[PDB]
């Protein structure tokens, strides 16, 4: 309902899960976004260990300084990605949502600060910009504020338009990864010489019904000779067992 | 850090609020002069207070940065324009004496009325009644009475207001070190600065008279037909080789000569160019209209606009239900607000002011980009002639029968063409000897060249002498008939508009040969003709961040004002005009007055 201001944007944790991107559409199919080193349809289907979510709401113009290399107002004060950044930044307008009569001044921005901020790095400081050379005392004559309101109103042009931008993040390390892309499984024929992967166990046969009693946490069975002949339907946990084709 | 680092965060803190509070004024304004409600008459006067308030408050503190170490030009021209005192430096009473004379002139000049003798519970107004008399009359002793009577109550009343208005205003302007109030205007023409770019106030009255001496002869060739069609439309009351009478120049004050047409119509059998009619018979409306003039904007190779635009101009008439001004004016709002305000019709003077309107919002959008101190022309009269080229380009008869108006047989003469060149002459080049002298007399007046005891005398001098006028009763001193007018009684420059004048004329020149127009000037039509819209945006960009002087030559090529373009638009109506003044006198006598018998 309400994202963060951009000069204090949050950092929420996505982990253990699989990355649906289908559901965006769903609230509001204005989603704009480019992606940077990866591509979605490559997205589809790849690992990943921790998967992080940033949230802020920035003005029209602002949008294109969510972006690796760029210079701007948000992005040496606000909010700036690596120059090496993978993921996708996607932004959509919240004109008829976060404007509201008489200007909207609940969000703030950083517009004067003594250095630049780092890629990821977020500071809330409201000290005075000291702009001379005299030590700054108070609030007067060369003394700054260093957050400025918004004021979003709903008669200003597009390029003034308040716009919530998500901006998505990847990480692997060399723990085990529990964020992976969405899969696919089709139907089940019988007494046909086809192909068949179970889970990552590929190979080729006849599938009939058998009598074999598995144990619940049996997945596969083997013979003598170590090889495959009995595996179970992960959605159906039936007992199926498998028979070479012919040959001669 | 440098002074020129605090003078830019202090700019950078200024321009937000400054925005936000200049948005707020442009709203309440609107909804003032959309709807005229006690509520919104309140939220206008509260936001002017407001907006005088952040103006008194941002002065005084641009002070401690001095310009002498500002290196940057934007910076400076941004304190230049914070640092500006205005009429405060003087005393508190004297500027609460000049504000009451003003508002007391201003509250005068509106209720201004003339009733009739005969009964005095029946009185005219000056423009409802007044204006159509001089206009749509022909009875010299009505028109003689109604330019007595509106003097005799509207002046007598100003003199003593603006003799102290003038010498408030001169003591205002020897504050900020000017020799006088006429200087104090000219010193916005004042470029320093920019090497080959300067510009001094003297330079801008040489030029004023040298263009009024160029202007002369055909001015003369002008009123010498204008007289000589008067002789036989005032029989007897027109003088061979005297001045022509105020009141018979078609208005009030003889401003333009426009009503004159159809005494002064060379070939009365030529149809006139009217597409109202065309207009009408294809169901056109306001929102046809300015669908057009987009239509025209974009193929000339302006920027769209936005939909903001067209969702808050009020382009209709609101009726009776909600009161509005339906007076044309365009509004700048800021953060991408543009609005316009006008009433539109099915007409042709709706459809070109329409035009002018557009130019002006592309004008907006294009030095909008600009600082908000920066968002404004290089001069005032930059806007009018952007407006005015685009509607002389759409008023053209080419583009008339390309968007399908005129008929596809329409034939053109040389009849029609002299008779549209004289009435362009008469609306356009009738007011610059007006306009030149009555700025000049101010100038006089500001400056003190003028005894208070010589005033009227002078006055009436200058009109015989320039403008070819005499008054027909020899109004003393009591009289202050120049304060009059809506300029010279709500404190405003006439200059603007010569100045407007000539830089209309020299864009159309200039964007017709960058279109590559071979031909006659005044059949030019800039449509489909991208490339010298693109040269007029790119100058239109800059704003006010640079001198008029560079402004001007990037489109025209030259740094000063040019006659040139007015003669060569006129040398067809000029050689006719000396071809058909063989006959008659050429010129006129300051020595004949109507009086004189």
């Amino acid at each position: 309902t309400r994202f963060a201001s951009v000069y204090a944007w949050n950092r929420t944790r996505i982990s253990n899960c699989v990355a649906d991107y289908s559901v965006l559409y769903n609230f509001a199919p204005f989603f704009a976004f480019k992606c940077y080193g990866v591509s979605p349809t490559k997205l589809n289907d790849l690992c990943f260990t921790n998967v992080y979510a940033d949230s802020f709401v920035i003005k029209g113009n602002e949008v294109s300084q969510i972006a690796p290399g760029q210079t701007g107002n948000i992005a040496d004060y606000n909010y700036k990605l690596p120059d090496d950044f993978t993921g996708c930044v996607i932004a959509w307008n919240s004109n008829k949502l976060d404007s509201k009569h008489s200007g909207n001044y609940d969000y703030w921005y950083r517009s004067f600060r003594k250095s630049k901020l780092k890629p990821f790095e977020r500071d809330i400081s409201t000290e005075i910009y000291q702009a001379g050379n005299k030590p700054c005392k108070g609030k007067g004559p060369n003394c700054y504020f260093p957050l400025q309101s918004y004021g979003f109103r709903p008669t200003y042009g597009v390029g003034h338009q308040p716009y919530r931008v998500v901006v998505l993040s990847f990480e692997l390390l060399h723990a085990p990864a529990t964020v992976c892309g969405p899969k696919k499984s089709t139907n089940l024929v019988k007494n046909k010489c086809v192909n068949f992967n179970f889970n990552g166990l590929t190979g080729t046969g006849v599938l009939t019904k058998s009598n074999k009693k598995f144990l619940p946490f049996q997945q596969f069975g083997r013979d003598i000779v170590d090889t495959t002949d009995a595996v179970r339907d992960p959605q159906t946990l039936e007992i199926l067992d498998i028979t070479p084709c012919s040959f001669g | 850090s440098t002074i020129e680092e605090q003078a830019k965060t202090f700019l950078d803190k200024f321009n937000h609020e400054a925005e936000d509070l200049f948005y707020q004024s442009s709203l309440a304004s609107w909804n003032y002069n959309t709807n005229i409600t006690e509520e919104n008459v309140q939220n206008m006067n509260n936001a002017g207070d407001k907006w005088s308030a952040f103006l008194k408050e941002q002065s005084t503190l641009a002070q401690m940065y001095p310009l002498q170490e500002i290196q940057n030009l934007t910076v400076k021209l941004q304190l230049q324009a914070l640092q500006q005192n205005g009429s405060s430096v003087l005393s508190e009473d004297k500027s609460k004496r000049l504000n009451t004379i003003l508002n007391t002139m201003s509250t005068i000049y509106s209720t201004g009325k003339v009733c009739n003798p005969d009964n005095p519970q029946e009185c005219l107004l000056l423009e409802p009644g007044l204006n159509e008399i001089m206009a749509n009359s022909l009875d010299y002793n009505e028109r003689l009475w109604a330019w007595e009577s509106w003097r005799s109550e509207v002046g007598k009343q100003l003199r003593p207001l603006y003799e102290e208005y003038v010498v408030l205003k001169n003591e205002m302007a020897r504050a900020n070190h000017y020799e006088d109030y006429g200087d104090y205007w000219r010193g916005d023409y004042e470029v320093n600065g920019v090497d080959g770019y300067d510009y001094s106030r003297g330079q801008l009255i040489e030029d004023v008279e040298h263009t009024f001496e160029e202007i002369k002869p055909l001015y003369e060739h002008l009123h010498a037909y204008v007289r000589a069609k008067l002789m036989n439309a005032y029989p007897s009351y027109i003088s061979p080789i005297g001045c022509l009478p105020a009141h018979l120049l078609g208005d009030m004050w003889g401003r333009f000569w426009t009503n004159l047409y159809s005494l002064t119509v060379p070939f009365g059998q030529k149809p006139n160019i009217d597409v109202t009619d065309a207009m009408v018979d294809q169901a056109w409306d306001a929102q046809r209209i300015f669908k057009e003039a987009e239509k025209f904007f974009v193929s000339v190779g302006l920027p769209n606009m936005t939909q903001g635009f067209w969702e808050n101009s009020m382009l209709t008439d609101p009726g009776n239900v909600q009161k509005a001004v339906c007076h044309p004016t365009a509004w700048d709002l800021g953060k991408g607000d543009f609005r316009i305000l006008m009433c539109t019709k099915v007409t042709m003077d709706d459809f070109l002011t329409a035009h002018h309107e557009m130019g002006h919002i592309q004008y907006d959008m294009a030095y909008a980009a600009q600082p908000f101190l920066l968002r404004n022309g290089a001069n005032e009269g930059f806007h009018e002639a952007v407006g005015e080229i685009m509607s002389l380009s759409a008023a053209t008869p080419k583009h008339l029968k390309s968007i399908g108006l005129l008929s596809p047989d329409f034939q053109e003469d040389n009849e029609t063409e002299i008779n549209f060149l004289l009435k362009q002459a008469l609306t356009i080049v009738g007011t610059l000897p007006f306009t030149y002298m009555l700025e000049k007399w101010r100038w006089m007046v500001f400056k003190g060249e003028i005894p208070k005891d010589q005033w009227m005398k002078k006055w009436w001098e200058m009109k015989r002498e320039i403008v070819g006028v005499v008054e027909p009763v020899p109004h003393d001193e009591t009289y202050c008939d120049p304060a009059s007018l809506f300029h010279v009684s709500n404190d405003y420059s006439f200059i603007r508009y010569y100045t407007r004048t000539l830089y209309q004329f020299q864009f159309q020149e200039a964007l017709c040969q960058a279109a590559k127009h071979e031909g006659p000037l005044h059949k030019c039509d800039i449509s489909n003709s991208t490339e010298a819209g693109q040269k007029l945006f790119n100058m239109l960009r800059l704003g006010k961040s640079e001198p008029w002087t560079l402004a001007l030559e990037n489109v025209v090529g030259a740094k000063n004002m040019n006659v040139r373009p007015l003669l060569n638009y006129f040398e067809p109506l000029f050689t006719w005009l000396k071809d058909q003044n063989k006959n008659s006198f050429v010129g006129w006598s300051t020595d004949w007055s109507p009086y004189a018998d």
